[PDB]
């Protein structure tokens, strides 16, 4: 409304309004120091302040974009620092804040950061709290210039919530370090979904990202009506086009309205969005894109009724076209759960393709009248593996799982470097952990998203780059896990003689460079030196000397250089 | 049993103005989706407007759009069509349409439905 800054002040909070006013310059000013950026919030929040106490005041009438732009402008060092970015002070609104995004550098080539020890960490926290975490805030920020501001302040409340518990403990260390890399962690992850989801809207189309978006709100809130589901499809979708051309105050705008709607329709959407709706602002639109799956509606229907049986199939295919496709999909999807969305996709695309076919023939309803048969192995095709490879997992356990993995993939594409072996292979025993602990029913989704990040990562990595793999990450987001399982080994490495997990990924370094040089030794030959390996190192760890080190490895060496050739 | 009955319907002169109104029972209205429909002398259904569950959502389709009101009253279980600057063309037979479900579904041409009411005549000539 009036003084709408006012409106968003209000709205945030004061501390939090600081944090994303910092967060949003970091972006933009990626070359200014610190302290000139606290002192560009607090001209920021001293203004604010003023429209809160009354509307009516100078310039408190201005939108967000004005205000932003008009204070980035005022900056001295802008032509000097930025170059061009100076230019965008000429252009009017909104051509302004379309130049200035054009001048947001990805990659701000700075010193990467050196994580400092954990007593000198404490210390800066406990001296000052604000100015420690506003500054690792500002650093974070002005290193990922795309990142979803308010997603960004979420982690930093995490960082600080470490901090204020691990920091008062015997071992700042035992405490601080796992959550620190777990943060990083997770934050990583989310920036790599956020990109790849852009990627794909741009490369695919939003047709198809409306396809997937329907297959995902289905499942999540089976209880509303198609026409409901396609509202909130749409509403999705412009978000995401507009999150990924980069404008934080028109994102943020999109996604306030879409929770704000989602909450006004609550009753008509899901039960489980009680909580998520009473929350604040910034956390709302969070919650609700992370809420649980509602009951599907008991006593639904048959899908092939309306699909397989009915007349006017074809009739409603060519009408409605996409609509009548999308309704399949919804109401497959919302009858599946325990589905992956790429499957539900893949038995669209299959009801989708039967459908051309046959309502081309002289007797579609025919032709089509056993379509859903064709669904049977498309289905059962990742439930065994599902089922196979949690088996494996139990009956090895994480370590020995990541071990046999290992060698299974290096054995289908040993082109690729080790390190990137040993870490792909690792993260998808993890994997394996946090899957199989689930009731099967919902293992595959789970599945479907721990793939994606591990799949995706693998693919990010093959950009400084093996052949095979690049038409699988250049596939449909479908049809890549499906093209990955379809590796066979390559079939067509000299010998060099040159601590808890540190060991192991040390140990499986091992593995894989044994495994390479030599492709060919079959599996008994692998467990063979696995065990005379395992019995060498504690041999010489548990013997006085580093000797026996030096005199068992040639020995050990040597045995297997005779029983391999 | 899904349950609409339109009314409000008549004749009116070239700019003028109607208010069908349609009762709803059988399922709870409150909870779902809302249409409009006309089919023309001689002509096709045509899809008219649309309001979601709770109301301020509201559709409508080009020819009608900034003439035509579509808006719900829960309480009551009513759903209304204001209609101004009205047409000869807007001659009609409009329906109101829903999904509740569990039946047959039809295409409006841009909502499928599943039940819709025994319609009102609207007549919009001289």
């Amino acid at each position: 409304h009036k003084s709408e800054v006012a409106h968003r002040f209000k709205d945030l909070g004061e501390e939090n309004f600081k944090a994303l006013v910092l967060i949003a310059f970091a972006q933009y000013l990626q070359q200014c120091p610190f302290e000139d950026h606290v002192k560009l919030v607090n001209e920021v929040t001293e203004f604010a302040k003023t429209c809160v106490a009354d509307e009516s005041a100078e310039n408190c009438d201005k939108s967000l974009h004005t205000l932003f732009g008009d204070k980035l402008c005022t900056v001295a060092t802008l032509r000097e620092t930025y170059g061009e970015m100076a230019d965008c002070c000429a252009k009017q609104e909104p051509e302004r804040n379309e130049c200035f995004l054009q001048h947001k550098d990805d990659n701000p080539n700075l010193p990467r950061l050196v994580r400092p020890e954990v007593d000198v960490m404490c210390t800066a926290f406990h001296d000052n709290e604000e100015t420690f975490l506003k500054k690792y805030l500002y650093e974070i920020a002005r290193r990922h210039p795309y990142f979803y501001a308010p997603e960004l302040l979420f982690f930093a409340k995490r960082y600080k919530a470490a901090f204020t518990e691990c920091c008062q403990a015997a071992d700042k260390a035992a405490c601080l370090l796992p959550k620190l890399d777990e943060l990083r962690d997770e934050g990583k992850a989310s920036s790599a979904k956020q990109r790849l989801k852009c990627a794909s809207l741009q490369k695919f189309g939003e047709r198809a990202f409306k396809a997937w978006a329907v297959a995902r709100l289905s499942q999540r809130f089976p209880k509303a009506e198609f026409a409901e589901v396609s509202k909130l499809v749409t509403d999705l979708t412009k978000v995401h086009t507009e999150c990924c051309h980069g404008d934080l105050l028109e994102c943020a705008d999109d996604r306030a309205d879409l929770a704000k709607y989602i909450c006004e329709n609550q009753d008509s959407i899901s039960s489980k969005l009680k909580e998520c709706c009473e929350k604040p602002l910034l956390e709302k639109s969070h919650c609700i894109a992370e809420v649980e799956n509602d009951e599907m509606p008991a006593d639904l229907p048959s899908l092939a009724a309306d699909f397989v049986e009915s007349k006017d199939v074809c009739k409603n295919y060519a009408e409605a076209k996409d609509v009548f496709l999308g309704m399949f999909l919804y109401e497959y999807a919302r009858r599946h759960p325990d589905y992956s969305v790429v499957l539900l996709l893949r038995l669209a695309k299959t009801y989708e393709t039967t459908l051309e076919k046959c309502c081309a023939a002289a007797d579609p309803h025919e032709c089509y009248a056993k379509v859903f048969d064709e669904f049977k192995p498309l289905v059962e095709e990742p439930q065994n593996l599902i089922k196979q490879n949690c088996e494996l997992f139990e009956q090895l356990g994480e370590y020995k799982f990541q071990n046999a993995l290992l060698v299974r993939y290096t054995k289908k594409v040993p082109q690729v470097s080790t390190p990137t072996l040993v870490e792909v292979s690792r993260n998808l025993g993890k994997v394996g952990s946090k899957c199989c602990k689930h009731p099967e029913a919902k293992r595959m989704p789970c599945a479907e998203d721990y793939l994606s990040v591990v799949l995706n990562q693998l693919c990010v990595l093959h950009e400084k780059t093996s052949d095979r793999v690049t038409k699988c990450c250049t596939e449909s987001l479908v049809n890549r896990r499906p093209c990955f399982s379809a590796l066979e080994v390559d079939e067509t490495k000299e010998f060099n003689a040159e601590s808890e997990k540190e060991r192991q990924i040390k140990k499986q370094t091992a593995l894989v460079e044994l495994v390479k040089h030599k492709p060919k030794a079959t599996k008994e030959q692998l467990k063979a030196v696995m065990d005379d390996f395992a019995a060498f190192v504690e041999k010489c760890c548990k013997a006085d000397d580093e000797t026996c080190f030096a005199e068992e490895g040639k020995k050990l060496v040597a045995a297997s250089q005779a029983a391999l050739g | 049993e899904v349950q609409l009955q339109e009314s409000g319907g008549g004749l009116v002169q070239p700019g003028g103005s109607l208010r069908l109104s349609c009762a709803a029972s059988g399922f709870r209205f409150s909870s779902y989706w809302m249409y409009w429909v006309r089919q023309a002398p001689g002509k096709g259904l045509e899809w008219v407007s649309a309001i979601n569950s709770s109301g301020g959502y509201t559709r409508y389709a080009d020819s009608v759009k900034g003439r035509f009101t579509i808006s719900r009253d829960n309480a009551k279980n009513t759903l209304y069509l204001q209609m101004n600057s009205l047409r000869a063309e807007d001659t009609a037979v409009y329906y109101c349409a829903t999904d509740s479900g569990d039946g047959k579904r039809y295409w409006s041409g841009e909502y499928f439905y599943r039940s819709r009411g025994q319609g009102t005549l609207v007549t919009v000539s001289s």
